[PDB]
């Protein structure tokens, strides 16, 4: 019957590893790099659109930076289509929570729930893992600005700065080297772009090749704010940081 | 009996490749060239009606399909996969949207729905992925004119213009040369026809070519009048004759 | 990679024969049945000096007149006991009487061959056989004191004495010589403690071996350390004697 | 493992071998068939071959009545053909009940083709090794030929032919329609269009037929029927007094 | 729908998936647990491949199951969450239907039960997790410490470690743990714990974490400086002879 | 019905709950505590149909206890009642609804403000200075309308309650066997054990 | 060949054989012998019971299905439990619903149909047991031989299990004698112990070893073990 | 409106002696004012020396008698031909009966 | 690279389904069985290999009746054909319940046809190891059919299958030439006994038992009945006399 054709996606290797998760993680390594850096007064998300044309509509596009609710956003590396499946259910879990508690979902709870879905595909059902890694950038009034990563395995961790996708080794050492805890947000913007400049496989790093977003807080307001950068604004911020 | 295949038939190979998605894209590569170009006041989708016999009637098989009165589709790849993707796309436009909000979905959202339908053939138990790439052209009040590509992976991106299938690499080069953000609709039709001549071997006229636009409303395809806020569909598939007019003065 | 309930050309089930292998690797367990009670003895076999050797439960109560010993993959036994205890308690509820030992055993063994899909049978949800054999000892009014050997093969045998586990083939040949129909309870308690001492790798103290019995009068009792301690003391003396 | 050749998944070159092999099975009967459109009718001709003398020749047919109006001929093994015929009759009945008007030829074809496309994608189903030619005089489209295959493909034909010698007949008709310049046969009575088909089947294949070598189905306004040997015998007599 | 039998016997009588599960634990970061006379202390090591970490938010290894019982683990972090969540749920359910919080052995028997089932149910793979469960039965002062492994097996321990280089730390403990007289202080029990990790960590200034459980739901975790004071007084003492 | 009263003063929330358990013709107990502590700083009282009353209260209790352990965090009172309201709103359209009216009194640690929530069995929630369920309201509300000041102390609030309980012991046809009073403030939950003779 | 076509019962060999079924039939041969024979008034089952150690029980091989019908097993004992349990139900169903004792011929048809279902579906396995079914219904004495393949045959006498070929030849020779033992139970059993003796390299058939069951005319199905079979050894 | 229950009259008596027992009943089955049968026994032998009557609604009576008789049969099959003692039988019946607690067997029953 | 014959629903490169072809083998290996359609009824005969004196004569019945008017005989795996007739009985009752009229033989044939074909559609089942000869008298004539493991069935003047299949078809073809007139109910019973006797030449080393059944508008009222006693012995003798 069927047994012949089963890849058995949820089995251990003799080394105690999960083939599918590892090859999924291998897949992600080829995907464009995403970086998140958390400062005292906000968070930065930067990502590299992998492969472009001059005919690609830059404005009406989204492939790496997605909004989950008003306080939580994600950087994506891997299969875009898989990510949207997970992103939608995440957007929903955030809303179920609001309906139940009349408060916005705390970032960790969102991250755990999503990662628990991922761990599922790892352990039963015999389907392939989601070929997706996530940087989560969020704010809640318990832990302030938070940064999280999750991958196909179902594991999430918290960070001061992190990167997913291609060249994370190169990127992770560069961040570890220039990151100071009491960074202001405009320092963190600058560092994120530098690191991406230094890891790219392209000629250089133009605006059409970037997605960029910040979670801030207009100092004379007392409430959080998400800003996804329009293609023009990324070109502005590329000039000031000194890579024209 | 019963689908005893409840496990994925698309898995990750050691190198990180998804085998079945790669091979699906290969089938698209052999498909007859289709293309789409976006103007400032309209969009155009075109393809070649490659006839498998001169005994077949090529009208009885549309490669260009209306999805909503404001959204059209075209493809490269396996016809049959496209046909059932068109029926599902039409249906989801009602079930997931029209029956909820009393209006048709905007272009991105419907696209996104098709993308979801394909993504699932890439993960669900006991299926291969869809062997087509879709070009979807639409208009909606709040986003204006748009053109989207959907790959067997379930991945979609917006385009100013692009082509898929056979001579797509040549055509994408051809299109980069001729595109600008000041194009009127008539001009993009003209460019579309030219780009498609490169890929067309045999006869090239309004019988061997299928071409559709997303223009302004045709108050005359509506079928009724009296409701002044219904001007009718923006999708119009051009006639065998209408195509030839633009060729006799090509 | 064939099915799970494939037959070998010899005419035996693959997964059921391999489970029997898993059992041989298990702790030694010995049961001896007299006309004064049934005795159950196990090897604890702590994998380290740091392990608290009495948190090892290889002898369990099923009812006040039925207890069992296990050998093999011992986590697999948890659900077999749960079902057994339930079968007994249930049977009491329906009938205001103690369940027969042969009936309790039959009930446990029914569970054992249920490893399928529901296709061409009924419903058989469970992926692999149990990795554990059981010695089921008890009393009832119809057949008095009884000792049963329960396998993952579905079959179960009645025994006057039986040993399962790593020492199983050597310990058995020993029981063959010692066992006679007139054995007293104390004589059986010593015999269990003797044969365990032999096949165990370790030096048998009241910590890496456990004793129990079921008599009609006092039911099924586990022997605590002090009482087991004094029965080893007595074996040393009686073996040095001749 | 070369298992990409056993179920309906993609080969590295992007093909589905099981689909391709299912086409092979269609020719396994070694029956040739063709379809042509009259002025207001549609006719299908099939080779009737009865190899065994022990067979009841009246039960040996590859032409099926789907509805009052739809007829279907099958190139391919009989068990898959009857499997396909039954679905079609069930699909056609239910269309009428739900929608209150006779299932149109082309729509039935689209449905059957949609069922085929499914066996192409869902792994547990094998394709049906048959090619299905549908005929009727549609109340809206006029006389109609619509054909589907294991690929999930379907199109409308001016005329078509199928079987091991698909090509001889196809080219024969390809020629005729160029000299005649019209995309049908300009003839009022169906009896004459039935003859025309039998004639170009002889001339393409290069063989003569007796009333027991052919099988004929005719579609008219509101009815589809098959000819008996005697109704064909009349046809074979008619052709032979002129050519 | 999917029920393929993944955990099966091989001819040598072995269930390869459960043994490979153990291999995953073997590569998990080391966890240790030792018990005193009036406390149980749980230690874990932290990895230092990447350490630009936000330790405020990152999941810690020692998890509360009820207010009187904790659970640390070694192996796949994702799988651990599926046990911790189930065990927390079962703790509340027990309080609800029995009107008393779980005994430490019960909470353990329950987790083990779950782990076992995943080794003989179709379509599911075993948990690549081993656990140490520590705490005090309600209204009791006699300390408890248990260990479970993927096979569904469990038992109590005077002290035990699991994960990578656990042979080394168990070795240390088999030498340095006296059952005649266990650690009598909170302090002298925490010291014995830090010592055993130092055989594996190599500077645990911020790569060692410690949690102290006491009778009556009295559980607190130490911070770097508090642990730093132990690392300091251990290596200075070990220096001279 | 049972008496369920609540008053939000300034530093805290005060909950009074009748002690009687009447089944049919007999009073079966005169020392009944119609309350559950949901978390260290959140208290719920309840009155209604026989079995439902406790079974629901205990259920909600376990669910908040689970949430606290999962998040090592105590939800705000505002969030607890929102959860409770949803449970009841779900319950009303089920095959057999929980017939339970509750009061939720809590001290919010973020805002440092006490809060009193009244929810009936239908899922009708409102935040109030003072609330009551059943007939209690008809007597006590008017008396509290008069004597309530938002800046009352725990002491003054207890005086104001003593006045409500007296009015009910006077005009209520039923002997509800006195009350059990509990205070919810920044230092947790305590019980004023001396309300029989105070 | 062989190797490739024996992974499950859903597969035919190129010869046209079902290897999983034939390996099931091999469990029978590997199993302890049992014999069946009928006259016109009675039907007997005789069985050699097999033990593991010399300290173990002799595992029982005869099961009662109803008051007028029973069977003997050779092969996988848990499977004979599954099938007799099913057969009990069918006997029971007939009494309750139609107030009719189930025809022995029909019990065969029922078992066949149940066994057959296992030989055509994926993830199933054939029954690994042979069965001999005796009964006295409304048309006299009956003996059935059941194979895991689904083949149920009505015979006068037969044997299955290890070395059963010796007993089978004996009965083929004694046919005309035993068919006429009408009205004497004791003599028909004597001829059933004599028949089972042609299948012994082992040893003397003792008190704990032997198992005999009888049904017919004026006797409900009953089983004998112990001193019950003393007068027959 | 269909009423699932009827009444067939009859009366039964059971007296436990010091080493014996009797269970008696009339042979009369009746509907309303008509007689149905003058001989219709409703006291039954169930083997294992247990006699039983389920008097009241005759359809539910036969159903219970039949179900318990079958319990006896299946007790032998499941427990190596053990005798079902009177106390055991009683408990068994309590379960047969309470099993239909929400659509009762309309019978006063005596064994 | 091959392996085309391991799963049931797989097409080989030349278009064949090998499992069905292997099924046929088990049929050809089986006992021989035949059917003869006369001018008002149908005759069904089968060979019964007596392995031993122990088999009870007259007892092990192979021919099955479906409804009251249909007879079935099959060669090959006996338990399969039993199962197929079980499905045939369900199908016949269901049809009668809805339509009142007892099921027509063509109607009935397709019911088996559709069900048998449906066992060549998925790898999760195997094909039927039987060829089935069946028929009876309906509202317009007698009908004779034969059904292959493939699902294929046709109407026959005469049909044969099993070990003696080739010699039978030869005898059958003779009859079709001598009597293009008809051939009565009473004659075909004798002629079937002959054709079974001649086809026993192949299974010659083992002794056999003949079994005949018929369904005739004039001789059985259009109902299926077994040939017994005097008429059976008269046809056995006709076969013996004409074997020399
Ligand atoms: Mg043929
Ligand atoms: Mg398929
Ligand atoms: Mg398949
Ligand atoms: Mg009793």
């Amino acid at each position: 019957g069927s047994r012949r054709y089963d890849s058995r996606t949820t089995i251990f290797s003799p080394e105690g590893r999960l083939y599918q998760v590892e090859y999924a993680l291998e897949s992600i390594s080829h995907a464009g790099t995403a970086i998140g850096i958390m400062a005292s007064d906000g968070i930065v998300l930067a990502a590299e659109r992998k492969v472009t044309s001059t005919l690609l509509e830059q404005d009406t596009s989204t492939e790496k930076l997605y909004k989950l609710n008003d306080k939580i956003a994600v950087a994506v590396a891997g299969l875009t289509a898989d990510a949207e499946i997970l992103i939608n259910t995440a957007r929903i879990h955030a809303q179920n929570y609001l309906k139940t508690y009349n408060e916005d979902i705390p970032v960790e709870i969102l991250v755990r729930r999503l990662s628990d879905i991922k761990q599922g595909y790892t352990q039963h059902g015999g389907l392939r893992p989601f070929g997706v890694s996530f940087i989560y950038a969020g704010y809640d009034d318990r832990y302030g600005y938070q940064l999280y990563t999750s991958n196909p395995s179902g594991n999430y961790t918290g960070w001061k700065a992190i990167s997913v996708g291609a060249n994370t080794s190169a990127a992770q050492t560069l961040l570890q080297m220039d990151y100071k805890d009491d960074m202001k947000v405009d320092d963190a913007i600058e560092l994120a772009l530098k690191t991406l400049s230094k890891t790219t496989d392209s000629s250089a790093l133009t605006y059409d090749r970037l997605e960029f977003a910040t979670i801030r807080k207009g100092a004379n307001d007392g409430e959080v704010y998400q800003k996804i950068f329009k293609p023009q604004e990324i070109k502005d911020i590329l000039v000031k940081t000194g890579i024209t | 009996m019963t689908d005893r295949y409840s496990f994925s038939l698309t898995t990750f190979s050691p190198s990180g490749k998804l085998g079945q998605i790669d091979y699906a894209l290969t089938a698209v590569k052999q498909g007859v060239t289709s293309l789409g170009i976006k103007a400032t006041n309209g969009v155009v989708i075109a393809t070649e009606k490659k006839s498998s016999s001169p005994l077949a009637m090529s009208e009885t098989l549309s490669k260009v399909s209306l999805l909503t009165p404001d959204i059209g589709a075209v493809y490269s790849g396996m016809g049959p996969d496209y046909r059932v993707l068109v029926d599902k796309s039409r249906k989801v436009a009602h079930t997931s949207y029209k029956r909820i909000y009393g209006e048709y979905p905007p272009t991105k959202l419907l696209v996104s729905e098709v993308a979801k339908i394909m993504q699932e053939a890439t993960q669900s138990g006991g299926v291969r992925p869809f062997g087509v790439s879709l070009l979807i052209a639409g208009h909606d009040e709040f986003n204006g004119f748009s053109l989207y590509q959907v790959d067997p992976s379930g991945s979609y991106f917006p385009w100013k213009a692009t082509a898929i299938g056979k001579g797509s690499v040549a055509a994408k080069t051809f299109l980069e040369k001729r595109w600008n953000d000041e194009l009127e609709l008539e001009d993009a039709i003209h460019i579309a026809l030219l780009t498609l001549k490169e890929s067309v071997e045999g006869e090239f006229n309004g019988d061997t070519i299928e071409l559709a636009i997303i223009g302004d409303e045709n108050p005359d395809l509506l079928g009724y009048t009296g409701i002044p806020t219904d001007k009718g569909p923006r999708f119009r598939k051009l006639t065998s004759q209408e195509i030839n007019d633009r060729l006799e003065a090509l | 990679d064939r099915g799970v309930s494939t037959f070998s050309p010899e005419g035996r089930l693959f997964q059921v024969e391999y489970s029997l292998e898993a059992i041989k690797l298990g702790s030694t367990a010995i049961g001896i049945a007299t006309k004064e009670g049934v005795v159950l003895g196990v090897e604890k076999r702590a994998t380290s000096p740091l392990l608290e050797s009495d948190s090892i439960e290889k002898i369990v109560e099923i009812d006040r007149h039925i207890g069992c010993a296990m050998s093999g993959l011992t986590a697999d036994a948890r659900s077999m006991i749960e079902h057994a205890r339930t079968a007994a308690v249930t049977h009491n509820l329906y009938y205001d009487e103690d369940i027969n030992v042969e009936s309790l055993t039959q009930s446990v063994c029914d569970l054992a061959l249920r490893f399928g899909e529901g296709a061409s049978g009924e419903e058989r949800l469970m992926s692999r056989p149990f990795g554990v054999a059981l010695l089921i000892a008890g009393h009832d009014a119809d057949d008095g004191y009884q000792l049963f050997h329960a396998e993952p093969s579905g079959t179960f045998y009645r025994y006057n004495a039986k040993a399962i586990g790593s020492g199983s083939e050597g310990a058995q040949a020993e029981l063959l010589n010692e066992w006679h129909s007139s054995l007293t309870l104390k004589e059986a308690e010593l015999l269990v403690l003797k044969i365990l001492k032999q096949v165990m790798e370790e030096k048998l103290d009241e910590n890496n071996a456990q004793l129990s019995c079921i008599t009609k009068q006092d039911g099924f009792k586990i022997y605590d350390n002090e009482k087991t301690a004094e029965l080893i003391k007595e074996l040393k003396e009686k073996e040095a004697a001749e | 493992a070369g298992y990409d050749r056993h179920i309906t998944i993609f080969s590295p070159e992007g093909r589905l071998y099981q689909v391709e092999y299912a086409f092979k099975a269609t020719n396994q009967t070694n029956i040739n068939s063709l379809a042509v459109r009259g002025k207001d009718c549609t006719v299908v001709i099939s080779q009737k071959k009865v190899p065994d003398k022990l067979l009841d020749p009246t039960t040996v047919s590859y032409i099926f009545c789907i509805s009052r109006t739809i007829g279907m001929v099958v190139n391919g093994p009989i068990p898959d053909a009857r499997n396909a015929a039954l679905r079609a009759k069930a699909e056609a009945a239910e269309f009428r009940y739900k929608y209150g008007y006779d299932m149109p030829c082309d729509v039935l074809a689209k449905r059957m083709a949609n069922l085929s496309q499914i066996y192409t994608q869902r792994a547990y189903m094998r394709p049906l090794g048959v090619i299905l030619t549908f005929v009727s005089v549609d109340e809206e489209l006029g006389p109609s030929i619509y054909k589907t295959d294991p690929a999930g493909y379907y199109v409308g034909y001016k005329a078509t032919a199928t079987g091991p010698k698909q090509q001889e007949i196809t080219t024969n008709l390809e020629n005729h329609f160029k000299k005649s310049k019209i995309d049908h046969i300009n003839e009022e009575s169906w009896e004459k269009v039935v003859e025309f088909a039998i004639t170009h089947m002889i001339d393409a294949l290069g063989t003569e037929f007796s009333k027991n070598d052919l099988e004929v189905g005719v579609a008219t306004k509101d009815k589809f029927f098959t000819l008996s040997a005697e109704n064909i015998e009349e046809r074979l007599v008619a052709i032979a007094e002129q050519d | 729908g999917y029920d393929r039998a993944l955990s099966i016997f091989s001819p040598d009588g072995h269930i390869f998936q459960v043994e490979y599960a153990l291999e995953a634990v073997k590569r998990g970061t080391c966890a240790v647990g030792v018990k005193g006379k009036n406390c149980v202390v749980l230690g874990c090591e932290r990895r230092s491949t990447l350490k630009l970490q936000d330790t405020r938010i990152t999941p810690s290894k020692v998890s509360k199951i009820d207010s009187h019982v904790v659970l640390s683990f070694s192996g796949l972090n994702a799988d651990s969450r599926i046990l911790i969540e189930k065990a927390r749920v079962e703790a509340q359910s027990h309080r609800l239907t029995l009107e008393d919080p779980v005994t430490v052995e019960y909470l353990t028997r329950y987790v083990a039960g779950v782990q076992q089932r995943y080794t003989q149910s179709g379509g599911v793979r075993p948990f690549g997790v081993s656990t140490l469960i520590a705490g005090f039965d309600p209204r009791d002062d006699e300390p408890k410490l248990y260990q479970t492994e993927p096979s569904g097996i469990y038992s109590s321990w005077s002290a035990q470690t699991i994960g990578r280089n656990s042979k080394t730390v168990r070795e240390f403990l088999e030498k340095n743990y006296d059952r005649k007289e266990p650690p009598a202080t909170v302090e002298e029990c925490v010291k014995l714990t830090v010592r055993s990790l130092l055989e594996v960590v190599q500077t645990g200034a911020k790569n060692i974490e410690i949690t102290v459980v006491k009778p009556d739901s009295d559980i607190v975790a130490l911070s770097s400086e508090e642990i730093n004071q132990y690392v300091t007084q251990i290596e200075q003492e070990k220096q001279e002879q | 019905m049972d008496i369920i009263l609540g008053i939000r003063v300034q530093d805290s929330v005060i909950l009074a709950s009748s002690k009687a358990v009447t089944r049919g013709i007999s009073v079966l107990k005169d020392s009944d505590d119609k309350t559950r502590q949901l978390s260290p700083h959140t208290l719920m009282s309840f009155a209604g149909e026989a079995g439902d009353t406790v079974q629901f209260a205990e259920y909600i209790q376990a669910n908040i206890q689970l949430y606290s352990i999962r998040e090592d965090y105590e939800l705000s009172p505002q969030a607890v009642s929102s959860f409770v309201r949803q449970e009841l709103a779900k319950s009303i359209r089920s095959r057999r609804p929980y017939q339970v009216n509750v009061l939720i009194g809590g001290y919010d640690k973020k805002k440092n403000k006490p809060e009193l929530y009244q929810i009936d069995y239908l899922g009708t929630k409102v935040e109030l200075p003072y609330g009551a369920h059943g007939y209690s309201g008809f007597y006590t509300f008017s008396l509290l309308d008069h004597h309530y000041r938002p800046d009352m102390t725990t002491e003054e609030g207890l005086d104001l309650l003593k006045l409500c309980v007296q009015e009910l012991e006077k005009r209520m046809p039923m002997d509800f066997k006195g009350v059990i009073v509990k205070i919810v403030d920044k230092d947790g939950i305590r019980q004023v054990d001396d309300f029989q003779a105070q | 060949f062989r190797n490739n076509y024996d992974g499950d019962t859903v597969t035919f060999s190129p010869t046209g054989r079902l290897f999983q079924v034939e390996y099931a039939l091999e469990a029978i041969k590997q199993g302890s012998v049992t014999v069946g024979l009928r006259s016109n008034t009675h039907a007997v089952l005789v069985a050699l019971k097999r033990n593991a150690d010399e300290l173990s029980s002799y595992q029982k091989k005869i099961i009662k299905c109803d008051e007028h019908m029973g069977l003997s097993l050779a092969g996988l004992a848990p499977d004979a439990r599954v099938l007799s349990n099913y057969l009990r139900q069918q006997c029971n169903y007939s009494s309750l619903v139609f107030n009719r004792k189930l025809a022995v011929e029909r019990a065969g048809h029922l078992l066949c149909d149940k066994a057959q279902k296992n030989t055509q579906s994926y993830g199933g396995r054939p029954y690994g047991v042979g069965l001999l079914i005796i009964g006295y219904d409304k048309s006299g004495a009956h003996l059935l031989e059941f194979q895991p393949s689904g083949n149920v045959t009505e015979l006068y006498g037969t044997a299955i299990g290890a070395r059963s070929q010796g007993a089978k030849t004996y009965l083929e020779r004694t046919l005309d004698t035993f068919i006429k033992i009408d009205g004497n139970p004791d003599e028909l059993i004597k001829a059933g112990v004599e028949a089972i003796s042609q299948s012994l390299r082992d040893e003397s058939l003792t008190v704990d070893n032997l198992s005999i069951a009888i049904v017919g005319k004026d006797t409900p199905f009953t089983i004998y073990d112990g001193e019950a079979v003393a007068k027959y050894i | 409106q269909f009423n699932p229950y009827g009444d067939n009259g009859g009366t039964i008596l059971g007296i436990a002696g010091e080493d014996f027992a009797v269970l008696a009943g009339d042979t009369r089955n009746i509907t309303d004012y008509s007689i149905n049968s003058r001989y219709e026994p409703k006291v039954f032998d169930c083997g294992d020396n247990i006699v039983m009557s389920a008097n009241g609604f005759a359809a539910d009576g036969d159903a219970l008698v039949k179900r318990f008789k079958n319990s006896v049969k299946w007790y032998h099959f499941d427990h190596n031909d053990k005798k079902l003692s009177i106390n055991s039988a009683a408990r068994n019946i309590q379960h047969l009966l309470y099993g239909k607690r929400f659509f009762p067997y309309y019978v006063h029953t005596i064994i | 690279g091959t392996g085309y014959d391991l799963s049931n629903s797989v097409f080989s490169p030349d278009g064949r389904n090998f499992q069905v072809e292997y099924a046929v083998k088990a049929v050809e290996n089986g006992t021989t069985s035949i059917g003869i359609k006369c001018n008002d009824g149908v005759v069904f005969a089968v060979e019964k290999l007596i392995t031993s004196k122990l088999l009870v004569p007259q007892k092990n019945v192979k021919i099955q009746v479906v409804d009251r008017h249909i007879g079935c005989v099959y060669s090959g795996l006996i338990p399969d054909g039993r199962h197929l007739v079980n499905r045939g009985r369900e199908e016949a009752a269901s049809f009668k319940k809805l339509y009142k009229t007892p099921i027509p033989i063509p109607a009935f044939a397709d019911r088996l046809g559709q069900y048998v074909q449906a066992h060549t559609l998925y790898n999760s089942v195997r094909p039927f190891g039987v060829s089935t000869i069946f028929g009876g008298v309906d509202k317009n004539g007698a009908h004779l059919y034969m059904l292959e493991p493939s699902g294929s069935y046709w109407g026959y003047k005469g049909a044969a299958t099993g070990k003696g299949r080739q010699s039978a078809k030869a005898e059958l073809e003779k009859l079709v030439d001598h009597h293009p007139e008809g051939l009565s109910a009473r004659e075909a019973v004798k002629q079937a006994a002959k054709i079974i006797y001649l086809a026993h030449e192949d299974n010659k080393e083992k002794d056999f038992e003949l079994e005949i059944s018929w369904c005739s508008l004039s001789e059985t009222n259009g109902l299926h009945k077994f040939v017994k006693g005097d008429l059976l012995q008269e046809a056995i003798d006709f076969a013996q006399k004409e074997i020399n």
